[PDB]
């Protein structure tokens, strides 16, 4: 998962269909029904989908900007 | 075979049609090239690696083979392009009492890398007990001599082997076949042949910035779009002659 | 650093008898033992190599056996020309240590 | 004095001598990884060589002059000495006896020089060199650029190729502060501009973003989620499990019979409960090669079979071609027939010295 | 089989050196170990060292290292043993012998010295 290289070189990684135990690797692991999402800070808020990740989870690049999942 | 001779061939015209007059072999075994086409190609270098094996092991002088010879004595690369020439030499390399001037390496810790020569005569240690250079239990001498005799069967008789490896790099060609070179024709649709690189097209003067070491240029589909003339080191752009669709 | 010990050092037997000579090693040498027969004024000759093999030309009366640290050379039927000194040598590792040597004499 | 530094993007050289203009090209070769860990030396053991060496020196007066390459550097094997005078580069491969602390005075390096099989003669400045010894050529790539390791990019054009096939494992620097890095087999995505110059490079194994860039075959990546690669857990060790068998298979009595059977009453022997070493079959019969169908002759020692059958007989030369699956003739029809799904090996050798008599056998 | 012929007898003094030749009739030279075995008068055999002519050097037991030099002349098919720093315990018969070392595939069968020279009596006179 990446915002355009024009914007930021920071990326998040999605390991598809694996539990968050079989996983370069930041301390921002999150468990979605689509897999394990590393590098995205999950937020209790909800916005319009920006980068569709799956199973209702989307990711965006928002503010000190970082990649958030919601 | 363990100390196989190697000779380097460069800066000469190689006529491969006289190789039949030097050795009484029956046919080439050429990988990546055909024996009859060798006179129409230019190679950057040639290497002639000569040695003696016995009959059973002639099959091991080939890319992808394994055995005593292909592992510990003489290994060929898997991407080999060249020609193997083997001929029986029972009249020369066999004595009545046995010819023990030819040896092969029987033991080695690891397989040889391609085109690697190992002439070490160190005692091979099969076990953990140090040998200190003295033969003994689990202390072998890796070199064993062939015993060649005239009464041996065709599989156990000596065979002289010469392997020609053709280095075809991006460097200027140095070994070429006998081939007269005509005048250079530009701005016309011609069948051109530059150092064995054949094609059909229009040759035009080019302003491409070739560096001094480069010799040709490629395109999106890996088609040579520019060449360097082997004699007058200029850059020529190659273009398809002219073609189009015709509807009625 | 391997030593070989023989027993006995001098045995006296008669023609046609059975002779048993033992050769013991400090540590196991597998089957790398040899037996040599030396006559006075002459260089030794091989009788047993590999602790179980007969050299070409060796009479069938000689027989060797054993492995590890215990070995034995056996002569089934002694002969008038079989009276000599017998040495056992280990080929396991350097140095090749010859035994003390057993001398077979006429009773 | 040994410090450590980040190489940034330094160390990209032209992997081939083919001209390309305005193209993104993917090449797997020995490259210095981006943001690697280079060792910085100040003005003494011998550094290792590994798969290649990247040497850098920020200089102004040419203090560092030469290099030494080899394995033991004790005249027991050929060693490569690369020095240079005011103009002439001297490259030698003699069996030099190098001193413990080689140096140059404004020669005290090799006390002995025997068996020379090859000889070749030809603001600060950052000089970069890459020495690698792949195939049978010692390739040297060079690039001198004026600086005031810069956070920039500059390709290293090839300089020297030498046909010497010397095994190299260790090397050392010769002078009359420099950086050293080691090359690794990396995959790079290089950018050739309109004039044919490498102006940018992407190291595909650096991080997920560079994997995405190499997967798209482009330097700019748009917003989105890209399926880049697949993660796998590599094996840790190897396990071999073979049956409990110690007896050797009786191939001695098959190939070394006094007289082979007739083809119509061909002998057959069954081989089981033994370890079969197919590499001694060359010592029993003077044949030239196997003819193995469904299996390769060199792989036979790495396989377990439930049974083996050795069928021996005598034919003449014309009929040797008939001992093969799918063949027909007198022998293949009325004497000895092989199945069409045959998996085995046929071994035929001439026996004119044994099976032929003056009056006829 | 192969025949080995040595030189004649030697008479020396302590502190000197003796060179003994051993010419092989031939048949496996440059790959066959030419072992040297000495035998004191009335004593048992003793292995001094072995040389494989293609190795170039010579290996010795941990009782003669430093004063025994064995070299081989490939052209003349002769093996030379030089024992320096002679003493009283160096008077013996000096044989040269050839090793065989037949091994099947695991360690069965070992070395043996089938050919022996007639012997070179070296006497260290006092
Ligand atoms: C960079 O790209 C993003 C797409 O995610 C876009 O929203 C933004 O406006 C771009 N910024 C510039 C300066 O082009
Ligand atoms: C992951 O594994 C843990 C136990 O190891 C389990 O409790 C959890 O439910 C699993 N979650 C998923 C999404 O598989
Ligand atoms: C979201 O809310 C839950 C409870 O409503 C809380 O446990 C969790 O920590 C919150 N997440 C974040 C990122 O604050
Ligand atoms: C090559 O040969 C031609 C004529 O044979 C000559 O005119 C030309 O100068 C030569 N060039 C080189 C580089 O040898
Ligand atoms: C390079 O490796 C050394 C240890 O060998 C380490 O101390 C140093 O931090 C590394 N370099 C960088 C930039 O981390
Ligand atoms: C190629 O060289 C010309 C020579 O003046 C220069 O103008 C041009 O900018 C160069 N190409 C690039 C991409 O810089």
């Amino acid at each position: 998962i990446t915002p355009g290289t024009n914007t930021s070189n920071q990326v998040a990684v999605l390991y598809q269909g694996v539990n968050c135990t079989e996983v370069s690797t930041g301390s921002n692991v999150f468990q979605t029904r689509a897999g394990c999402l590393i590098g995205a800070e999950y937020v209790n808020n909800s916005y319009e989908c920006d980068i569709p990740i799956g199973a209702g989870i989307c990711a965006s690049y928002q503010t000190s900007q970082s990649i958030i999942a919601y | 075979v363990y100390a196989w001779n190697r000779k380097r061939i460069s800066n000469c015209v190689a006529d491969y049609s006289v190789l039949y007059n030097f050795a009484p072999f029956f046919a080439f075994k050429c990988y990546g090239v055909s024996p009859t086409k060798l006179n129409d190609l230019c190679f950057t270098n040639v290497y002639a690696d000569s040695f003696v094996i016995r009959g059973n092991e002639v099959s091991q002088i080939a890319p992808g083979q394994t055995g005593n010879i292909a592992d510990y004595n003489y290994k060929l690369p898997d991407d080999f392009t060249g020609c193997v020439i083997a001929w029986n030499s029972n009249k020369l390399d066999s004595k009545v009492g046995g010819n023990y001037n030819y040896q092969y390496r029987l033991f080695r810790k690891s397989n040889l890398k391609p085109f690697e020569r190992d002439i070490s005569t160190e005692i091979y240690q099969a076990g953990n007990k140090p040998c200190n250079g003295v033969a003994g239990f689990n202390c072998y001498f890796p070199l064993r001599s062939y015993g060649f005799r005239p009464t041996y069967g065709v599989g156990h008789q000596p065979y002289r082997v010469v392997v020609l490896s053709f280095e075809l790099l991006h460097a200027p060609a140095t070994v070429c076949g006998p081939k007269k070179s005509t005048n250079l024709v530009k701005n016309k649709c011609v069948n051109f042949n530059f150092n064995g690189l054949t094609g059909t097209g229009v040759l035009t003067e080019s302003n491409k910035k070739f560096l001094p070491f480069q010799q040709f240029g490629r395109d999106i589909a890996d088609t040579t779009d520019a060449v360097r003339d082997p004699q007058t080191l200029e850059i020529l752009d190659i273009t398809p002659c002219s073609f189009g669709g015709v509807s009625v | 650093a391997i030593r070989m010990t023989q027993s006995p050092s001098s045995l006296s037997a008669s023609v046609g008898d059975r002779v048993t000579i033992t050769c013991r090693a400090s540590q196991s040498i597998s089957s790398y033992l040899n037996w040599y027969q030396q006559k006075p004024g002459k260089a030794p000759k091989v009788l047993i190599y590999g602790a179980s093999s007969l050299h070409s030309g060796v009479p069938s009366r000689f027989s060797g056996s054993g492995s590890g640290t215990d070995f034995t050379l056996t002569i089934s039927r002694l002969q008038p020309e079989d009276f000599a000194t017998y040495y056992c040598q280990q080929s396991h590792s350097s140095p090749r240590s010859f035994g003390g040597g057993t001398k077979v004499e006429i009773k | 004095t040994q410090s450590y530094t980040n190489s940034f993007t330094r160390g990209v050289y032209y992997p081939d001598k083919v001209f390309r203009s305005s193209v993104l090209h993917s090449t797997q070769d020995l490259f210095l990884p981006f943001f690697s860990n280079v060792t910085w030396f100040h003005a003494n053991p011998v550094l290792p060589f590994n798969d290649g060496v990247y040497f850098a020196s920020t200089e102004k007066s040419n203090i560092i002059r030469g290099w030494i390459f080899g394995t033991t550097l004790d005249s027991k094997t050929q060693s490569l000495l690369i020095v240079n005078n005011a103009t002439n580069v001297v490259i030698k491969v003699c069996e030099f006896q190098f001193c413990n602390d080689p140096f140059l005075d404004v020669f005290r390096v090799y006390s002995s020089a025997n068996n020379c099989t090859f000889e070749y003669v030809s603001f600060k400045n950052l000089r970069e060199f890459v020495f690698k010894n792949i195939d049978g050529y010692f390739k040297i790539y060079s690039k001198h650029t004026p600086i005031n390791l810069p956070q920039g990019f500059s390709a290293l054009e090839p300089l020297v190729d030498l046909p010497i096939g010397i095994n190299i494992t260790r090397f050392q620097t010769l002078l009359a502060a420099y950086y050293v890095g080691y090359l690794q087999p990396r995959t790079f995505l290089l950018k050739y501009n309109e004039n044919g110059t490498i102006t940018d490079a992407v190291d595909c194994a650096l991080d997920p973003l560079s994997e995405t860039k190499c997967t798209l075959k482009s330097f700019t990546v748009e917003k989105g989620i890209y399926q880049t690669s697949n993660f796998r857990v590599q094996p840790t060790e190897s396990i071999v499990r073979f049956p409990n068998i110690t007896n050797l298979c009786p191939f001695d009595e098959v190939f070394n019979a006094t007289r082979f059977a007739s083809v119509y009453a061909w002998n057959r022997k069954r081989i089981s409960n033994c370890v079969a070493d197919y590499s001694v079959l060359y010592n029993f019969a003077p044949f030239f090669a196997f003819k193995c169908y469904g299996v390769s002759p060199t792989k036979l020692n790495d396989l377990c079979f439930t049974n083996v059958y050795a069928d021996s007989f005598v034919i003449r030369g014309n009929e040797v071609s008939q001992i093969a699956p799918g063949q027909t003739g007198n022998i293949a029809d009325y004497n000895y027939k092989l199945p069409d799904d045959f998996t085995g090996c046929v071994i035929a050798w001439n026996s004119n010295k044994l099976d032929s008599k003056v009056g006829g056998n | 089989e192969v025949q080995l012929v040595q030189s004649g007898a030697e008479v020396k003094e302590p502190g000197s050196s003796v060179k003994v030749s051993c010419k092989a009739s031939g048949g496996s030279f440059s790959t066959s170990g030419i072992s040297w075995v000495r035998q004191a008068p009335g004593q048992g055999l003793e292995w001094m060292g072995v040389i494989i002519p293609i190795q170039g050097t010579g290996n010795y037991a941990q009782k003669f290292q430093g004063r025994v030099t064995i070299t081989a002349d490939e052209s003349t098919t002769t093996v030379y043993m030089e024992l320096s720093s002679l003493r009283s315990d160096d008077t013996a018969l000096y044989y040269c012998a050839r090793d065989q070392h037949i091994y099947d595939s695991s360690g069965h069968g070992g070395l043996w010295f089938d050919p022996w020279g007639q012997g070179t009596l070296v006497t260290v006179s006092s």
